[PDB]
């Protein structure tokens, strides 16, 4: 029987336990004899299983830490809107946003930082702002500085909502396990509630508010002269103007005769040609559909009334001859382990991120977005990076379970004793599939430098040369072309226009445009091939290997995350599932690393640009991505080092700051490689001898002061790598691009 | 069912599966030269060297420096000519260190029965080789892949 | 002694187990009674069934011969396990439960090997010990 | 005068002032006048030309780069530009180490240093934070009465 | 024949062909799209392979309706041989497990 | 017989040659017992 | 092989031969601790040189010390 069940007043409110830091552990909870304790307590102080054993009492904790999260992203948001309301230029924006620069924040002057408030436009100086917001606000149907104002009143009231609501589920009325293990009605009110009651009434907004006032705005009429959305919503025949078939009423709908809707619910694809981005009436017809889905979907398991599937059944009943007892084991597993979970929807969160990133670039579905490249080189590197922290994270919590929650009793013969027991098969395959990617993906990159450097410019990989053609993306591109009208009937224009099609111009700048592939998109791609299959390596053998390996039979003794096992057996540094996700960390920063460097140089040299009168357009670059993108030195000159001048010359400018940071994350970079190639004896030594100056002087602290520990260590030299290397390309990438748009 | 322990040996480092040991696999690994019955070492290696010789000469011909002048197929002979010798200079060395000198009556275990092989390789990959030259010097549908018929 | 005709605990087999070096070098073994019929991780990767009464169990080394010892003593009840080193000539050797009973605990009829008469600030310089055959204890 | 020119009579200086002020100059003649973007670039203006003109009339020395130069030698004719500045310094960190120290040992002699060091015994550290303020001859009289100095055979020490 | 060590596989043709029909006669189910021509996926994969075995060595060029419709049939095949092949095997008339 | 044919006579041998007939060598002397 | 050597210090807690993963160390009886027995190291050839004996050990400096000399296959655990 799926029911509600609470405990109340599980734990009092109370600041005695304020006081009493570590107190969640048991270790902990006597005191800090050494600094070690200090960085014990942050590490531990989100691992619940670590607490106790109690899964009612670890279910508790994370159901309410999920609330405090949301009230921070609803803080975060009533913030983004309180600004875009107060210190923002949005109504000139609405006025004119094919010349104002979009900003909503701003700086004070009391060191010169004044000089970052810069000539954005519309009559207003601050921060340009490259998250999108604006065009957010404008689809939305945004009009004034009053709406957002309510909007963050809004968010600022769900933020107090949701930290009471966590408050309250803690101390006043906490589920018990029986409530949380509901998979069965957790997934059907999450599908058909959340998602498709979430996007059934983003359709009824989109069809009530945004479609009309982006009409207007479309056509031309200023924002205070657009009537305000309850106008729209109390007068029928206003909206009949704009969209006929309101005259007509919910009777199509009922009597199933929805084609009475085709004028604001269409298949139209392609982009507003005024705007640049998808057409909100075809924005309104997906969520609708994808209401109709969700919602249809969300009845498939069963909870109180018999009708409905159980995941068990299904799950036992999926085996084969290859797999032995298949799926079985799988239900217990996730309905008894949040790591399990987590590393499931770490994976496909990051995917979906990743996904996002690529679509939303080419179907820019947001109202004058297309053209604002600042935004959209931000929001795609951005969401990669994401994506990419999702994915390592899934790894990390797949190993995590691997030690913590994996009991072989209950997994037998089934997919995962399966796959544990021919582990050495998959990563020997994988190890051989990721030097043959290396290989025929860089030393390709290798031989064009030589052959260039040589001046044997007709042996190289190039179009005018030996070529490597994408047969396969091009023949996926004409198929999207054509698909309009023939595998597509009812769709006028295709998904986008990046496949190929009619260039979409917006404020004289090209919006989308066909993307064409050739050896240095073929060579790039196969890039990508290998370092993704290299991380999925190192994150993968790290997650098969966490328990035992023919090195350490038994190292889920040893734990998750553990410095070694000593210098015996040759040398066993870094042997945990732990280390796995350190160094495929690093790999994921180089693979999306060179995902976003593909992205810029291939959208400034063969996408982005201005067309001329004579309906040519002239890119940023201007085609120096076939030709260059060839070589290393292709990549260093034409990319790095040309592209570079925007940041390096940002001195003295409102990009100045982007200029500092460029500076202080290579510090950070360089400055981790000091955590990376160390260890700890030679700074627990160095402190000896700082401890006997301290000591000299008759004082020396009672936390007795230790190195960081080896994982602390190499969590250290990551966390500033990754800051280091990220905010290197963060500062180059928006200088450039707010420079050159 | 389909995967299953070793030689019914649950405890060896490996496993019973379709391509490791089905009907099609076994009988093609114990038909290849290396692992047919009856083959002397040098015999073994005769057939190994003629079929991998042909397939280098290709590869020569059609991507070397000298691909786009007049002696491109000679070149091609002769740079897998030149493979082919640092081979079995490689099989040679591997047989010297490899295998000491008792004798196991040539099983290609045996050093007498791995320079059998070395020889029989070196001999077949370049009788290989010069095979594929001919072939590809005299058929005009071999140098130009078929490019002839368009 | 080893008899090598106890059965072996029902494993599906595994890319982890011993390979050539254990057929040319040495290859270790583990026996040990179990009262029931229970699931073991095997230290190579992958569960197995023990046997209601005697298992014999084949490895490639000590070392997971001894943490398959380690969990049959703590996670189950059995400390009945012997370790034995098989050579290719048949040269089975015992070692665990060396004597009979394990090294935690004192037994009568040991000799201490590699006891030193002082502590390690004792010990001699490299300096002193250079040039001579000298220990540095 | 010492190898450099006066910043109140250089030519290089002079211009860098110029140039600034047509720098703002330019960036506010894109703006109406009345609106906050006007009066911040006016407030600009005004406080770039009194930096300029205090630094001439505070008597720095100027290069060829039209750029302010130190002369920190010990020239009593420059000692606003390093020496009174790090008298300021030394003063203030001092008192931040004796104050740190003094709270090190009250911590010491207590029921539970550790606890006194991760969660404080804020009235104890503001007594400290007081003191701090004639750190100096407090700090010579630990010396001195040899409270400070700790002796070679009671301080802990690695092998040789 | 021994799919493995000792595990014999029938491997019948009878399970190919009916397989290949399963996939084949739904998809002569005819369409107007141009892709399709006026035919269903069957015949114009047919018609594709005459008309551009006229023109032998030349093969058929980027955006040919050939490659798409190659395609779409040979993944409903195999979809349809690997789901034929489960039922003969698992469901058939001499399976073992229960599935 | 100039002097001028000494590089192209010698590179190959020292790059070629030589570095073969040493690692063969020193490949069977420290594989060798 | 790796040298293990015990000293005077021992106290006989007996946690170094709990902690090898090997069988390396094993007590032997002793009069110049309270329990009466001291760590020793017979079966020196098995040493790894993980030093998780080394680790359990709580006398002031380690009372076992492994010195890690050549290397063998057993040494270098190498189950090829
Ligand atoms: C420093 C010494 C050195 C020398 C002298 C050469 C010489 C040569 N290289 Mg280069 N090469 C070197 C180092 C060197 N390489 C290194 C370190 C690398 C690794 C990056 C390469 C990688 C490399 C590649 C990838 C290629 C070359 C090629 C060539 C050829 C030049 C182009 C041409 O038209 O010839 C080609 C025309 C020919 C007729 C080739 C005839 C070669 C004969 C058969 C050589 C005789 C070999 C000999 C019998 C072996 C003895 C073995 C013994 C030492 C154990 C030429 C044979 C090209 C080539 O075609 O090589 C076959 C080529 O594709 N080299
Ligand atoms: C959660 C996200 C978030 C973030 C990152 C920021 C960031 C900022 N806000 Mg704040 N702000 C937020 C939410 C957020 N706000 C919300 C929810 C509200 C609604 C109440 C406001 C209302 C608000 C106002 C009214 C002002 C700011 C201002 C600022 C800026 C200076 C703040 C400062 O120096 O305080 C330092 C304060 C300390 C005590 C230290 C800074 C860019 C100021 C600004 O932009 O001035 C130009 C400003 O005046 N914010
Ligand atoms: C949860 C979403 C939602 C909500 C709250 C409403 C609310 C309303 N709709 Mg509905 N409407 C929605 C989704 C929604 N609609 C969707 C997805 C469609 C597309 C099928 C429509 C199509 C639609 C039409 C065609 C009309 C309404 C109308 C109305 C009004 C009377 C009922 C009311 C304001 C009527 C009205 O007065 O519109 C202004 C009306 O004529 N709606
Ligand atoms: C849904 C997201 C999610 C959730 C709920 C958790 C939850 C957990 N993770 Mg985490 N994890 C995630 C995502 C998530 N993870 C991702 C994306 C990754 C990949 C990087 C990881 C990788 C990972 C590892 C490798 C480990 C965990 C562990 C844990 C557990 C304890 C963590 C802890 O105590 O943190 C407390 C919080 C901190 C210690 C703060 C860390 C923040 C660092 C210092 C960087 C912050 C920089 C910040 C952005 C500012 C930069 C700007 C600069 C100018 C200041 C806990 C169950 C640990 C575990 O279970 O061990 C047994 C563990 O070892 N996670
Ligand atoms: C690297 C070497 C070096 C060092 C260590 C010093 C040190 C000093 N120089 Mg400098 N000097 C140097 C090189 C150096 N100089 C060089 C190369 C030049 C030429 C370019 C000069 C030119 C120069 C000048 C022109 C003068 C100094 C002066 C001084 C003194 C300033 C403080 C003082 O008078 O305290 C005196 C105060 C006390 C003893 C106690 C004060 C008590 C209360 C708190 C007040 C100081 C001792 C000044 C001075 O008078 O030096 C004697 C000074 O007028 N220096
Ligand atoms: C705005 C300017 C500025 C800034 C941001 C800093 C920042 C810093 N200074 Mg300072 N410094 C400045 C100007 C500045 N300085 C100037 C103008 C001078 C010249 C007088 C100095 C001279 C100076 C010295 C001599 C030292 C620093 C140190 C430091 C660092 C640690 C200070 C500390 O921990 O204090 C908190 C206080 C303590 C921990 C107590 C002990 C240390 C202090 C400094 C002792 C003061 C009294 C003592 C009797 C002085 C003897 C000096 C003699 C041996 C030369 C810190 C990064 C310290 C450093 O880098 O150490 C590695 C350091 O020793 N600075
Ligand atoms: C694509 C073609 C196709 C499809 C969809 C199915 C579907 C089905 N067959 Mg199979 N079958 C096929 C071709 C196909 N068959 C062919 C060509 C043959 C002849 C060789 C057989 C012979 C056969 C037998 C003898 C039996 C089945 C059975 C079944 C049912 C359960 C087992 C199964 O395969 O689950 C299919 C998977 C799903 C339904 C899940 C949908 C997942 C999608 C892809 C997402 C199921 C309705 C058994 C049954 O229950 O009979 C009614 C049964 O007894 N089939
Ligand atoms: C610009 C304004 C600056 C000019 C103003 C001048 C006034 C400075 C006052 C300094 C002061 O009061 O020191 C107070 C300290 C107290 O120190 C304390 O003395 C304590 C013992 S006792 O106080 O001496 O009894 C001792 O235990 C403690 O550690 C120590 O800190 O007095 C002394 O210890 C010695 C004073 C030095 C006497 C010579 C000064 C001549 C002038
Ligand atoms: C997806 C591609 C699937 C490849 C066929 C695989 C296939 O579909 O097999 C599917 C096959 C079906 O298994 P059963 O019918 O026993 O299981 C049905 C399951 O639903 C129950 O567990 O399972 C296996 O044999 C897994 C073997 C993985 C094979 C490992 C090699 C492939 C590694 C991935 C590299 C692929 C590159 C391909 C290019
Ligand atoms: C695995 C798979 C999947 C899809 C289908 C596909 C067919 C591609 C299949 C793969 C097939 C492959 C890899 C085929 C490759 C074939 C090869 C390399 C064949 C080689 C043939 C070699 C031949 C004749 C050699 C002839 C040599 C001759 C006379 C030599 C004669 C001589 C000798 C030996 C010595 C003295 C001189 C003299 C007399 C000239
Ligand atoms: C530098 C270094 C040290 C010495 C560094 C230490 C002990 C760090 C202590 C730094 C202080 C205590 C942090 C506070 C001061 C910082 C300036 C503030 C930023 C830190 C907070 C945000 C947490 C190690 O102990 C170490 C150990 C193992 C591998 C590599 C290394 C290593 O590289
Ligand atoms: S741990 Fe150190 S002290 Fe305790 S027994 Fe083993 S050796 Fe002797």
């Amino acid at each position: 029987k799926v029911s509600i069940t609470v405990d109340k007043d599980p734990v009092a409110t109370s600041f005695e336990k304020w006081a009493q830091p570590g107190h969640f552990s048991r270790t902990l909870a006597k005191g800090p004899k050494t600094t070690t304790w200090i960085w014990n307590l942050h590490a531990d102080a989100h691992d619940f299983d670590s607490h106790t054993s109690s899964l009612e009492d670890i279910s508790r904790k994370i159901f309410s830490a999920h609330f405090g999260q949301l009230s921070i992203i609803f803080l975060w948001l009533s913030g983004m809107y309180f600004h875009g309301a107060r210190f923002s230029n949005y109504s000139a924006w609405l006025s004119n946003p094919t010349a104002v620069k979009p900003s909503a924040q701003v700086v004070w002057p009391i060191v010169g930082q004044e000089v970052l408030n810069g000539d954005v436009g519309g009559g207003f100086q601050g921060v340009q702002i490259t998250s999108g917001f604006f065009q957010i606000w404008r689809a939305s149907g945004i009009t004034s500085e009053v709406e957002l104002y309510w909007c963050a009143l809004a968010g600022l009231l769900m933020s107090g909502l949701m930290i009471f609501a966590g408050w309250f589920h803690y101390h006043k009325a906490a589920p018990k396990l029986e409530w949380f293990q509901n998979a069965e009605s957790m997934l059907n009110h999450h599908l058909s509630g959340l998602l498709g009651l979430g996007c059934l009434s983003w359709a009824g907004h989109q069809i009530h508010v945004s479609l009309p006032i982006n009409k207007l705005l479309d056509a031309g009429v200023a924002p205070q002269e657009i009537p305000l959305p309850h106008e729209f919503l109390v007068n029928r025949d206003l909206m009949a103007q704009l969209y006929p078939s309101f005259s007509k009423g919910l009777v199509p709908f009922f009597t199933l005769n929805w084609s009475e809707y085709s004028d604001f619910l269409t298949f139209k694809g392609g982009l507003n040609p005024v705007t640049g981005g998808l057409w909100l009436s075809d924005t309104a017809h997906h969520h609708l559909a994808l209401a109709v889905l969700f919602i249809v979907a969300g009845h498939m398991y069963r909870t109180n009334w018999g009708i409905g599937h159980s995941m068990k059944e299904i799950l036992e009943a999926h085996k084969g001859p290859f797999t032995g007892e298949g799926h079985k084991g799988l239900y217990e597993v996730l309905i008894t382990s949040w790591h399990a979970q987590l590393s499931i929807n770490l994976a496909m969160l990051g995917s979906l991120s990743i996904i996002i990133a690529h679509h939303m670039y080419a179907m820019p579905p947001y109202p004058y977005i297309a053209t604002d490249y600042p935004t959209q080189l931000s929001l795609f590197t951005h969401h990669m990076w994401i994506g990419g922290f999702c994915v390592c994270g899934a790894a990390a919590h797949a190993g995590i379970f691997m030690v913590r929650d994996y009991n072989p009793a209950q997994n037998y013969n089934n997919l995962l004793d399966r796959v544990i027991r021919h582990r050495d098969a998959i990563i020997s395959h994988l190890n051989w599939i990721c030097i043959f990617l290396g290989f025929h993906s860089f030393g390709l990159y290798i031989h064009n430098d030589t052959m260039r450097a040589l001046g044997r410019t007709q042996d190289m990989f190039s179009d005018t040369a030996i070529q490597l053609k994408p047969v396969f993306a091009q023949w996926v591109q004409n198929i999207h072309t054509v698909a309009p009208g023939n595998t597509t009937p009812n769709a006028l224009a295709t998904a986008s226009y990046a496949f190929g099609g009619n260039v979409v111009s917006v404020g004289n700048k090209v919006a989308m445009m066909p993307i064409s592939l050739g050896t240095a998109d073929f060579m790039v791609h196969h890039i990508h091939a290998f370092t993704i299959h290299v991380t999925v390596l190192i994150l993968l053998k790290g997650v098969l290997f966490s328990r035992n390996s023919r090195l350490i039979p038994d190292k889920a003794n040893l734990g998750f995350r553990f410095p070694c096992d000593g210098p015996g057996r040759g040398g066993t540094c870094q042997s945990s599932a732990w280390d796995s996700v350190f160094l495929g960390l690093f790999w994921m920063y180089n693979c999306i690393s060179v995902v976003i460097f593909h992205f810029s140089w291939k959208m400034q040299s063969d996408v982005w640009g201005t067309v001329q009168a004579d309906n040519t357009v002239t890119h940023i670059t201007g085609g120096n991505f076939a030709q260059s993108a060839i070589t290393i030195n292709g990549w260093l000159r034409d990319f790095l080092w040309a592209q570079a001048s925007q940041v390096i010359q940002s001195y003295g400018s409102s990009l100045s700051a982007y200029g500092l940071i460029f500076l202080g994350a290579h510090f950070i970079w360089a400055f981790s490689l000091m955590f990376l190639f160390s260890g700890r004896g030679y700074w627990q030594e160095l402190i000896e001898s700082v401890v006997w100056a301290h000591n000299k002087l008759n004082f020396a602290p009672a936390i007795q002061p230790r190195a960081l520990s080896i994982t602390q260590g190499r969590a250290v030299g990551l966390a500033h790598y990754l800051l280091g290397g990220i905010g290197t390309t963060w500062a180059f990438f928006l200088a450039r691009i707010i420079s050159v748009g | 069912q389909f995967v299953k322990p070793y030689n019914d040996d649950p405890f060896v480092g490996n496993l019973a599966t379709p391509v490791s040991t089905s009907s099609f696999t076994r009988s093609f690994l114990s038909n290849l030269p290396a692992y047919r019955s009856g083959l002397s070492p040098l015999l073994r290696g005769l057939e190994i060297g003629m079929t991998h010789g042909y397939f280098l000469v290709g590869p020569f011909y059609k991507l070397g420096p000298l691909r786009n002048s007049d002696v491109a197929l000679i070149s091609g002979l002769f740079s897998s000519i030149g493979l082919i010798i640092i081979l079995a200079a490689c099989l040679a060395i591997y047989g010297v260190v490899s295998f000491n000198e008792d004798d196991n009556t040539d099983s290609l275990q045996t050093s007498r029965g791995w320079k059998q092989f070395t020889s029989g390789w070196l001999v077949g990959s370049i009788g290989g080789a010069s095979f594929a030259y001919i072939l590809i010097s005299n058929i005009v549908f071999l140098q130009t892949s078929g490019l002839n018929l368009i | 002694t080893l008899n090598l005709q106890i059965p072996s605990p029902t494993f599906e087999g595994s890319t982890g187990g011993w390979l050539r070096a254990a057929e040319v070098e040495e290859k270790y073994a583990i026996t040990w009674t179990s009262g029931k019929e229970q699931v073991f991780e095997m230290p190579t990767g992958g569960a197995a069934i023990m046997r209601k009464g005697e298992n014999l169990l084949y490895l490639a080394r000590k070392e997971q011969c001894l943490a398959l010892g380690t969990q049959l003593k703590t996670g189950f009840k059995i400390t009945d396990y012997k370790i034995y080193r098989i050579f290719p000539s048949g040269e089975v050797q015992y070692l665990h439960p060396k004597d009979g009973v394990f090294p935690e605990k004192v037994n009568a009829g040991r000799i201490g090997v590699g006891n030193v008469s002082h502590s390690i600030g004792k010990n001699l310089n490299p300096s002193q010990i250079k040039f001579t055959n000298k220990s540095f204890n | 005068v010492a190898g450099l020119t006066p910043c109140k009579d250089s030519k290089d200086f002079q211009r860098r002032l110029d140039g600034s002020v047509k720098k703002l100059k330019t960036r506010l003649a894109k703006y109406e006048k009345g609106t906050p973007p006007a009066l911040a670039l006016e407030k600009q203006i005004e406080r770039t030309q009194a930096r300029f003109e205090r630094y001439g009339k505070a008597g720095l020395l100027c290069g060829t780069d039209g750029l302010p130069h130190l002369i920190t030698d010990g020239r009593w004719s420059h000692s606003g530009e390093f020496v009174i500045p790090g008298l300021f310094f030394l003063y203030i960190a001092g008192w931040i180490g004796w104050v740190g120290r003094s709270y090190v040992l009250f911590a010491r002699e207590s029921d539970k240093p550790t606890e006194k060091e991760i969660i404080l015994d804020v009235p104890a550290a503001l007594s400290f934070v007081s003191t701090g303020f004639i750190w100096p001859v407090s700090a010579f009289k630990e010396f001195t009465s040899g409270n400070l100095i700790a002796d070679e055979s009671e301080i802990t020490v690695s092998p040789r | 024949f021994e799919i493995s060590d000792g595990v014999e596989f029938d491997l019948n043709p009878l399970v190919l062909a009916i397989s290949f029909l399963g996939w084949s006669l739904p998809g002569l189910l005819p369409s107007n799209i141009p892709l399709y021509g006026g035919k269903g996926l069957t015949t114009a994969l047919f018609a594709e392979i005459g008309e551009h075995l006229q023109t032998f060595p030349a093969p058929p060029p980027i955006g040919d309706p050939f490659w798409v419709i190659l395609f779409i049939w040979h993944s409903g095949l195999f979809a349809t041989m690997i789901f034929g092949t489960i039922g003969y095997n698992g469901y058939g008339p001499k399976s073992t497990t229960k599935y | 017989m100039t002097a001028a044919y000494l590089p192209s006579i010698l590179v190959p041998l020292i790059g070629l040659i030589f570095p073969g007939f040493v690692m063969g060598f020193a490949f069977i002397y420290i594989e060798q017992e | 092989s790796h040298a293990v050597k015990v000293y005077d210090t021992c106290i006989g807690c007996t946690q170094c031969v709990r902690a090898c993963p090997c069988d390396v160390l094993e007590m032997v009886s002793w009069d110049g601790c309270k329990a009466g027995q001291i760590a020793s190291a017979p079966r020196t050839e098995d040493c790894i040189g993980c030093k998780r004996c080394e680790t359990a050990c709580p006398t002031d400096f380690l009372s076992v010390r492994v010195y890690l000399g050549g290397e063998t296959t057993r040494s270098m655990g190498l189950a090829y």
